[PDB]
């Protein structure tokens, strides 16, 4: 379960940072991680 | 004759007559407003579509009709509004392309909540 879950977040992280290369800089080690955490559970819900 | 036609007319007449008698019961106890009749005047005026405003001005300046020429004038206004609404149904409105029609009839967008307040 450890390897499977880790590889799952890995795959989605590869997909994201390859989609938008601008924030693929280390400056976002807490930002792209904040996006991965939000994207591993479901879809980000807009308030409206 | 033809009870199937009489019954709906019977109930329609019943409820419409009751509505009239209620209006009478409300205009005598609470007398009508003197000037907010202009409020309702303009607020039933505002929802008249644009295709009818062409005769509204024609209704102001004398040359309306005798009684019959308007009753064949506003007919084509009704009909062009009809075909315009048909085109808005099928091909959409003036500022709206097929992608936005699919957006609207799929109910994809929510009503703007941030802009509400």
């Amino acid at each position: 379960v450890e390897a499977a879950y880790s590889a799952y977040l890995r795959r989605i992280a590869e997909a994201y940072l390859a989609e938008h290369p601008q924030m693929a800089a280390p400056e976002h080690a807490a930002h792209v991680a904040r996006v991965v955490r939000s994207r591993a559970l479901g879809t980000p819900l807009s308030f409206d | 004759p033809r009870l199937a036609a009489v019954m709906p007319d019977a109930v329609y007449a019943l409820v419409q007559g009751t509505h009239k008698l209620g209006e009478y019961a409300h205009d005598l106890v609470f007398p009508p407003t003197p000037e907010d009749l202009r409020k309702l005047e303009q607020q039933v005026n505002a929802t008249i579509p644009r295709e009818f405003d062409r005769v509204r001005q024609r209704y102001a300046e004398g040359k309306i009709a005798n009684d019959e020429q308007l009753s064949s004038e506003l007919e084509d206004a009704s009909f062009n509004w009809y075909r315009r609404q048909l085109r808005t149904s099928v091909v959409g409105a003036t500022d709206e392309e097929l992608e936005d029609v699919a957006v609207r009839k799929l109910r994809l967008e929510p009503p703007a909540l941030q802009a509400s307040l």
